[PDB]
Order: C-alpha cells, then sequence, then structure tokens
C-alpha cells in the first residue's frame, strides 16, 4: 500500500 | 468411582502434597461421579475449618463447591447456604474467613439459585467486606462482589434497591486495596484491582459515579514511587482499561491530561540502561506508562493527550535527566500512532527534538530518538524523509561508532524507514555512498539481527531509486543469494535465521519492482523456483516471505504468470483455510500477505482468473465470517477480484454511465460477482460494533464506486443496498452508529467521519443530479456538521460540500443553499484551514450556478483577498501546507469568478494579486480554471492581461518543466509507487495553441525559453 511491505 | 479415594487421600495423607493435589483431583471428579453422600460432606466441612495449612483448607472448600452446586441443581443439601451465612458471622475470624471462602467458590461456579440469594450475598458482605480481624476476609468479599454484580444485572429489569446497595459497597473496596497496600500484601492488591477492573463493565446503576474517582486513585498509586513496582503496574493497567472500555466517563472528568502527564512522569523513572541497550518486561512501570500514552493518544483528542506531552517537550528534552530526556522522546513515539495528524503538525517542534536526541552523549536518549524516527516513518512515511539531508549524515555516524547491538539495529531500522520514503531525484544525489557503505555494513556484522536489518535497508535503498538500481541489482543478488540457499532445510535455524531468509526473498523481489522484468530476467527461474520452495516450507514466516515474492512477481510480469495461477492458488487456498490459534501471529502474518498475493494474481493475471473467482470469494467468503483477524484484509481481496473481473470485461476505470441504472451495464456473469461481495460488504456494516470494519467497509466501497460507478451498489432499478448503505453512512454522521454507541473526538472517530462523508462525495459523483435524492436526508446533517465545535470537523464537512457539489454540477438543486453557507464559513470561520476549503465550494458552486449571483461577488472577494493576505503573513512545513493550499484554492476561485461573470469583477488589482502568487506548489487541479482563464483573457486581447504577459510565460516555464520532470518520474519509479499539471489532454494542447499565438506576437519570446520551445515546436 504505496510502501514496501504488504503486512 | 475412585471420587471417595480421592478424598480420603486428600484429608489423611501423610504428605500435604499429597493431600493438596488429591483435592484438586477430587474437585474435577465431582461432576462425574457424584448413595453416602453426606459421609463425604460433613468429613469434607470438618477438615476445611481445621486443617492446619490454609493450602490444604482451601482444597477441601472447593471440592464443597462443586458438590454444592450439584446438590442445589437437585434443589438438594438445603442447609449449605444457610449455614455457610450462619458460619460468616460467627465470632471466629477464622471460622469467618473459611466460610467467605467457600462462598467465593459456589459463587465461582455459577450455579442458577444463587440467583435467588442476591440480597443475602448483598447484606452479608456489606458487613464482612470491612472485617478488622482479617485482610483476607475483607479481599475474599471483594472478590465475592464481582459474582453478585453480575448476578443482579443477569435480571431483566436490574433492582435498584440492589444496585443502590452494591453503589455504596464500593468506597469500602477501595478502601480494602488501601489495606492491601499497607500491609504488602501483593497477592491481593492484584486481587482487588481485578475487581476495580470487572467494574468498569458494570452497568452505571451499580457503579454510581465513581469511575472517575478510581481513575484519580490509581493514578495517584501508579505516581508514587515507594509503592512496590508490581503493584504500580496494576494501577496502570487499570487506568489503560478504564480509557479503552470506559472512555466517556474519562472524558467527562477531563482526566486525560492528569492520565498523560502521570504516565509521562512514571516513564522517565531510571530503567536498566545496559539492559535496554543490548536485550532483544512491560512488568516494570515506566514501559507500562508508554502503553498507557499509546492507549490514551488512541483513544482521546490530541488535546487531551498530545498537546501535553507537547507542551512538555521544551523542559524535559533539555532536563539534566537523561531518563526524561529519553522519557519524552519514547511519549512523543508511541503518540504517534494513534495521533498521527495532530504530531504531524507538530513537526516543527518534534524534528529538531529527534535530532537533539540523536546528538546526545548517552546512548539511551540516542536509543530514544532513534526509535522515535522509526516511529514517525512507519506512520507518516514520506513526511519524515524529508528531513534526510539532517537525518542521514546522524544516523550513519551513529552505525559508525555504535557500541551496542541495539543501537545499530536501530540505526539501520531508521535508516532503512528513511530510504524507503526518501523521494526519487533525492535517493540519485547518495545512491552510490550508500549502497557501498550498506554492502561494507553487512560483510562486517555476522549476527542474522543485523544482517536482516541491513538487507531491509538495502533493498528500501532499491525502492526509492526505482530504475537507478539497475547498477547494483546483480552485484547485491549475488551477495544476497548466500542467504537464500538450501530454504526448505528449516530444522536447526533459529528464529531470526529464518527472519534473514524471508527478508531477503522479500527484498530481493522488491529490486524486481525497481528494476522492472528486462533487468530480473536473468534470475527469474531460479528465484521464482526458490520462493515457490519456501511456500512448501513449514515455516508460516517463510512460506509468506514465498507469497510477498509471488505479489511483487505478480506486479513484474503481469499476465505473463498466469501459467503459474494452477501450481499457486492452491497453496494460497490452503494457507488461508489454515486455524489461527492462544492465537499464532506467524500464521496470521501468512495470511495477510497470501491474500495480497491473491489480489495481485487476479489484476494481473486478466483473463485466466476467471475459473478461481468462485473458489477465491467461497474461500476469502469464509475468512470473513470465521476469521480473528482478516476480516477487513480478506473483504478487501473480495473487492479487489471484482476489480480484476471488471476489467477483464473491459470496463474502463472511471468510464461507467452516471445515473441510477435501470437495469445493468455489466455482463449478467460479472454482476453475479458484484452482488456476492456487495451482500457481504453490507452485511459487515450494519450493526457492526468494531469500528475498524466498517471504516475498512466504507473505504473499500468508496473505491470501488470511484472506479466503477453506481453498479457497485445497485442494479436493475432497485435501491435496497444503496438505502441500506445511506442509512448506515448517515448514521456514522449522526454519531449513532453501533460501532460508536459503545466535542473533541478521537482521530480514530474523526477518520469515521471523514470516511462515510466520503461515502456521499463518491455517490454524488456517481448518481450527478440523481444524487439528490439521497442527499435530502444527510444535507442538514453535513451542513450541521460545517458549523461543529470541532476545526477538524469542520474542515472535513466543508470540504465534503466543495466535494459534492463538483459530483453534482449544474444539476445541483441546492446550489443556493450551499453557497450561503458555505460563503458564511469563508466569511466567518476563525480557521483558515476551514475558510480556504470552503474558498474551493464557493468558487464551484457559482460556477454551476445558473442564477444571480451578483450581489454576493463584493462581500465574496473581501473575504478572499483577506484569506489571502492573512496566509501572506504566515508564509514549519504544516502550515506551509495550509498556506500554500490556501493560494491555490483561493485563486481557483477567483478565476472561476472571473469566467462565470467576467464583468462584475475588477480585473485591473486581481490580476496582478493572482500572479503574485503562481507558480503554485500544490493542489495544481485549481491550475484548470487559471488555464482557462489565461486562455481567454489573450483571446480577448484584454490589456490587463497583455501587458502582464513575461510572467505568464515564467509561469508556463514551470508548469511544462514540472511536466517533464513527473514524465520521466512516471517510467523511472519502481512499479506501483496527482502531480498532473494539466487536468486534461485538450487543456494542454489548448495551452500549447496559445503558447504558438505566443511566439507568434510579441517577437517570439515563447521560444526564447528552452522549456516551451522545445513545447513550441
Amino acid at each position: 500500500g504505496g510502501a514496501k511491505r504488504h503486512r | 468411582a475412585a471420587l471417595p479415594a480421592l478424598i480420603h487421600i486428600l484429608q489423611n495423607s501423610s504428605n500435604d502434597g499429597i493431600k493438596q493435589l488429591a483435592g484438586v483431583e477430587a474437585r474435577k471428579q465431582v461432576s462425574k461421579h457424584w448413595a453416602t453422600q453426606t459421609s463425604v460432606k460433613q468429613s469434607l466441612l470438618n477438615s476445611a475449618f481445621n486443617e492446619g495449612k490454609d493450602a490444604v483448607r482451601h482444597a477441601n472448600a472447593r471440592v464443597i463447591a462443586s458438590i454444592g452446586s450439584e446438590e442445589l441443581d437437585e434443589k438438594k443439601w438445603p442447609e449449605l447456604i444457610p449455614n455457610l451465612l450462619q458460619a460468616a458471622c460467627d465470632s471466629n475470624p477464622k471460622i469467618r474467613e473459611t466460610a467467605i471462602f467457600i462462598i467465593l467458590s459456589l459463587l465461582e461456579s455459577f450455579n442458577a439459585n444463587l440467583a435467588l440469594h442476591i440480597d443475602d450475598f448483598l447484606n452479608l458482605f456489606a458487613q464482612t467486606i470491612n472485617d478488622s480481624a482479617s485482610l483476607e476476609t475483607r479481599s475474599l468479599s471483594a472478590q465475592a462482589l464481582s459474582y453478585v454484580s453480575s448476578l443482579i444485572e443477569e435480571e431483566g429489569e436490574i433492582n435498584p434497591q440492589y444496585a443502590a446497595k452494591f453503589a455504596s459497597l464500593i468506597p469500602s473496596v477501595v478502601q480494602v486495596l488501601d489495606a492491601t497496600i499497607r500491609e504488602g500484601d501483593t497477592t491481593n492488591t492484584k486481587l482487588i484491582f481485578n475487581c476495580l477492573n470487572d467494574f468498569l463493565l458494570l452497568d452505571s446503576q451499580l457503579t454510581g459515579n465513581t469511575i472517575a474517582d478510581l481513575v484519580k486513585l490509581a493514578l495517584q498509586i501508579a505516581v508514587n514511587s515507594d509503592v512496590d513496582e508490581d503493584i504500580r503496574v496494576f494501577a496502570v493497567q487499570f487506568v489503560t482499561s478504564a480509557l479503552v472500555y470506559r472512555k466517556s466517563k474519562i472524558n467527562q472528568a477531563k482526566l486525560g491530561p492528569e492520565i498523560t502527564l502521570a504516565a509521562l512522569k512514571v516513564a522517565s523513572e531510571e530503567i536498566d540502561v545496559e539492559d535496554e541497550l543490548t536485550n532483544e518486561e512491560e512488568n516494570t512501570p515506566a514501559l507500562t506508562a508508554l502503553r498507557l500514552i499509546s492507549n490514551a493518544s488512541g483513544e482521546l483528542s490530541p488535546s487531551q493527550v498530545g498537546v501535553p506531552i507537547i507542551e512538555h517537550l521544551p523542559t524535559m528534552l533539555s532536563s539534566s535527566n537523561p531518563f526524561e530526556r529519553r522519557s519524552i522522546l519514547l511519549a512523543i513515539s508511541v503518540l504517534v500512532t494513534g495521533s498521527p495528524d495532530y504530531t504531524l503538525s507538530q513537526f516543527d517542534k518534534i524534528i529538531p527534538a529527534t535530532v537533539t536526541g540523536l546528538k546526545d552523549s548517552e546512548a539511551v536518549v540516542q536509543l530514544a530518538a532513534l526509535k522515535c524516527i522509526v516511529q514517525l516513518s512507519t506512520n507518516l512515511q514520506d513526511e519524515v524523509a524529508r528531513y534526510h539531508e539532517q537525518y542521514l549524515p546522524l544516523v550513519i555516524d551513529i552505525i559508525d561508532s555504535a557500541k551496542h547491538v541495539v543501537i545499530y539495529k536501530y540505526a539501520t531500522l531508521a535508516l532503512d524507514g528513511l530510504l524507503e520514503f526518501i523521494a526519487h531525484n533525492d535517493i540519485i544525489k547518495y545512491l552510490d555512498p550508500l549502497m557501498n557503505k550498506l554492502f561494507q555494513m553487512l560483510e562486517t556484522q555476522q549476527s542474522p539481527k543485523l544482517r536482516a536489518a541491513i538487507v531491509s535497508a538495502i533493498g528500501s535503498c532499491a525502492f526509492a531509486a526505482g530504475s537507478g538500481f539497475v547498477p547494483y541489482f546483480k552485484t547485491s543478488v549475488q551477495y544476497l543469494q548466500q542467504f537464500i540457499q538450501n530454504v526448505s532445510q528449516i530444522e536447526g535455524l533459529s528464529e531470526d535465521d529464518i527472519e534473514l531468509k524471508a527478508l531477503t526473498f522479500e527484498n530481493i523481489s522488491t529490486m524486481g519492482r525497481a528494476v522492472k522484468s528486462a533487468a530480473f530476467a536473468e534470475y527469474a527461474e531460479p528465484l521464482v523456483n526458490a520462493a515457490y520452495e519456501a511456500i512448501k516450507t513449514d515455516s508460516a514466516r517463510l512460506r509468506e516471505s514465498g507469497y510477498a515474492f509471488i505479489a511483487n512477481m505478480a506486479k513484474v510480469y503481469g499476465k505473463d504468470f498466469a501459467p503459474f495461477l494452477q501450481t499457486i492458488i492452491p497453496e494460497i487456498f490452503k494457507t488461508l483455510e489454515q486455524e489461527e490459534y492462544t492465537v499464532n501471529t506467524g500464521i496470521a502474518y501468512e495470511k495477510e500477505v497470501a491474500a495480497a498475493a491473491l489480489s495481485e494474481l487476479a489484476i494481473a493475471s486478466k483473463e485466466h482468473f476467471l475459473e478461481y473467482v468462485e473458489p477465491s470469494l467461497k474461500v476469502l467468503a469464509e475468512q470473513v465470517n470465521e476469521s480473528y483477524g482478516l476480516k477487513e484484509t480478506a473483504l478487501h481481496s473480495m473487492w479487489a477480484i471484482v476489480k480484476a473481473v471488471l476489467l477483464t470485461a473491459n470496463l474502463k476505470e472511471g468510464e461507467y454511465p452516471k445515473g441510477v441504472p435501470s437495469g445493468s451495464y455489466v455482463d449478467a456473469s460479472a454482476l453475479a460477482v458484484i452482488q456476492t461481495v456487495r451482500e457481504v460488504s453490507l452485511n459487515n456494516v450494519i450493526e457492526e460494533v468494531e469500528t475498524s470494519m466498517v471504516i475498512s467497509v466504507f473505504q473499500d466501497l468508496s473505491e470501488m464506486l470511484r472506479l466503477f460507478g453506481p453498479i457497485i451498489i445497485m442494479d436493475n432499478g432497485d435501491s435496497t443496498h444503496l438505502d441500506q448503505l445511506c442509512r448506515e453512512a448517515l448514521s456514522v454522521l449522526k454519531g449513532e452508529h453501533a460501532c460508536q454507541t459503545i466535542l473533541d473526538a478521537s482521530e480514530t472517530e474523526a477518520t469515521l467521519l471523514d470516511v462515510a462523508l466520503d461515502i456521499y462525495v463518491a455517490l454524488s459523483t456517481n448518481l450527478v443530479g440523481g444524487f439528490a435524492q439521497v442527499f435530502t436526508t444527510a444535507k442538514p446533517v453535513i451542513l450541521q456538521l460545517c458549523q461543529s465545535k470541532s476545526k477538524n470537523k469542520r474542515s472535513f464537512a466543508v470540504g465534503a460540500l466543495s466535494e459534492i457539489a463538483l459530483g453534482m454540477r449544474d444539476e445541483n438543486p441546492f446550489i443556493q443553499e450551499l453557497l450561503e453557507a458555505l460563503i458564511i464559513s469563508l466569511t466567518n470561520d476563525k480557521s483558515l484551514e476551514v475558510r480556504c476549503n470552503a474558498s474551493y465550494g464557493v468558487g464551484l458552486l457559482i460556477e454551476y450556478s445558473s442564477f444571480d449571483v451578483s450581489a454576493i461577488y463584493s462581500p465574496v472577494l473581501k473575504s478572499l483577498y483577506e484569506i489571502l493576505s492573512v496566509a501572506d503573513e504566515k508564509n514549519d512545513e504544516a502550515t506551509k501546507e495550509i498556506v500554500d493550499r490556501t493560494f491555490s484554492n483561493v485563486c481557483g476561485c477567483v478565476a472561476r469568478m472571473i469566467l462565470k461573470h467576467q464583468n462584475l469583477v475588477p480585473l485591473e488589482h486581481t490580476i496582478p494579486a493572482l500572479l503574485s502568487h503562481l507558480p503554485f506548489n500544490t493542489a495544481f487541479e485549481e491550475y484548470d480554471p487559471i488555464f482557462k482563464l489565461f486562455l481567454k483573457l489573450f483571446q480577448e486581447q484584454n490589456s490587463t492581461i497583455i501587458n502582464e504577459a513575461p510572467k505568464v510565460i515564467a509561469i508556463f516555464a514551470t508548469v511544462f518543466e514540472k511536466e517533464s520532470e513527473r514524465i520521466e518520474l512516471e517510467t523511472n519509479s519502481t512499479l506501483g509507487r496527482k502531480r498532473k499539471q494539466f487536468q486534461s489532454e485538450e487543456i494542454k494542447q489548448q495551452v500549447i495553441e496559445l503558447l504558438k499565438h505566443l511566439n507568434q506576437q510579441f517577437n517570439g519570446a515563447v521560444a526564447q525559453n528552452p522549456v516551451l520551445a522545445q513545447v513550441i515546436a
């Protein structure tokens, strides 16, 4: 979400 | 039946251990094995009142209790409760203490006949709780009262006379608490705190108005350092629980600032600095205090929690007491999560503060600064990064001279979160020295904990740098493959060993997003196979990292990734159907990412996913009904599948037919998928008490309506789901939704308001003039909200009004009423931010008005000019964004006004002030009416503009330079990471055509600009 991580 | 065998051993065994554990097993067996019942009964009573050690005494008592619940179901043993009552008032303190104990055990059985005895217990306990002989007797009485409270409430109508009695016993229970602490009885001090915690849950008729006063008391215990620490942790937990379950009572007393400052003082206490710096509990008061501030910031308005903390920021940050400097920093870092908007607005104070922490002499302060920055980056991602020019040199130095393993970790961890959100064009200046440092570090450090942090930082470089990472891509993967060997072999690997492997998978896949498939083609075959090996492994963390790799691969390869569906969807479905159980967090994380990978695959493999739709919705639907922590994510993923399906029907984002569909514009097959998810969405907001689930649901619904139009919520002229939706949304605005009904609000509650307002903004754009009938019930409420005590509520509402006006355009049959309201705001509101948002609406409504507004041009323009002039004064990035948005919104409004009724506006003083605030620094959508005005003014050869041509070209120089900077970023940035200068291609060409004429005229000064000369030709 506009960040690299998915958690 | 070995039941009597157990009691005989309980009574007569030579070893007390024996007699004790015999009675423990006897209790269990009573239920199953219970003619000579009375022989066993009398032996148990005798031993209970006579055994020397209370431990054996309690043993017999608990057997007696289970036995007594058995007989009361047969309505047998009528003498038990009456004898116990008699013994509780006996003259022997020891006899009373044992009688109360047995009664508590009876109440613990929850036998229904105890409901017949409410008055006896109330009368009895009202006495025994003050028993001067025995503190144990008083504590057991306090404990018994918790059960008596529940008993009185099971009744349909709680009996007032009882509740009055119970309400008077509360001050006595406080008295026992004082006793337990004076006597140093920690065991019973805990027990009594549990009784106080249980009072939070009771109805208000039973408790009186004591809740605030209880909190005030718990704070006074918690701040007093003479008290044992374990007792103080109890006190801080009790306040924390009060914020959760009884925040309404805390607000009435304005106890927020008390709570905050109390916990701030507790958190300033000496700690184990050596353990802090190297260790890798929350039963030391200073730490429980931070959990308090955390909960406080999430439950109360920032005026209650954050304003006090920030008021105390200057003095504690300069104190000579390192633990106060450490404290204020950690206090902030737990504040940002619940109050991120409030925190961001204090960046003028906070950023210099973290910079002070990084420069401290004491490493404990330095670690607090770092934790603070990490917390800032996690929640306000880009904003923290902007200050990289000062952070990066200070953080790098800390890595170089670090003397403790945890400082190094958080320095590396802070560097990561900065680079992660640093802007593409800024990281390039740094990319080479950081890459050499990051790899230099990765070599030197050998603990996997540190290497994992370096690996994440290195991947964050890739994320920021996008294309700019290709020179390092192969070099990096070469080094990193060493951490991704023997993936299936997990045995004999530590928790961190798996983490160093899991992160390497995740950040190698973030490199592929940065350098796209062409540069990734070399390693796709080995990596994809490794990732699939991880999915089949037995570590949830490792399977989870495989799913991360898949989801990122989906971004990189698109439809090329469809061949793998057959193998991957089976593993994804398996992961999601796992049992989640205490709860297994590793599985929860693994399920979140697998659901993400599922969504990413469906969006990527467009046509190929169709056979998987029914199964994926079936599996995801199941998790919504039955999952513990995946309901929100699982529902979001169901909508991503719909998005995939609609995208496959070549329904293009934004291209839906406006208005209410009398039938459907989606093929019957796709409409079935919409309706399935739509019912699940509606069912999880109706009578939903978790505000997380409502925000999440309202967000998904708002996005999907914006992308694909009203068919998301209604079809075939049947507005049943649309009406249910507005009921709930309007309910949230009234403050009366299930999740609200458990005047400054928490940012969470503010957010709930905004997403509901956004349900309307989205519908208005989707229905246009067909929106009016829905809007009618909400219009008074929203208008009402524009006049709220809260500046944040006002701003949200005025903004939503403006955006509704834009969706309805000239079919707005309420333009006049809306215009009158927003002009009142534009004129009379004390918040610049509110006046700025109002200016946007005012211009839109004027632009859509078909009636006569000549009357309001002079006052509105005088208010506009004043807003500009106060913003000119204020010209602290938080103020700068409001100042700059005011420039764009105000200039947009004037422009819309001049274009509407050019002749009611005096252009002589207006055009200069407008030019003076161009070019914009934000809100470039307000360029659109300004471009149209520049086009109109030149075609009329209007003198005021024609003498001002030089600034116009300078503005278009900047406009066009930014549009080409932006086009470059579009191709260089990492895949998946409003900067538009032009709102349409047509307006771009019209601006271009004008730039040519400007060249034909005026001696070609337009082409004298490198930037526009390139666009003119």
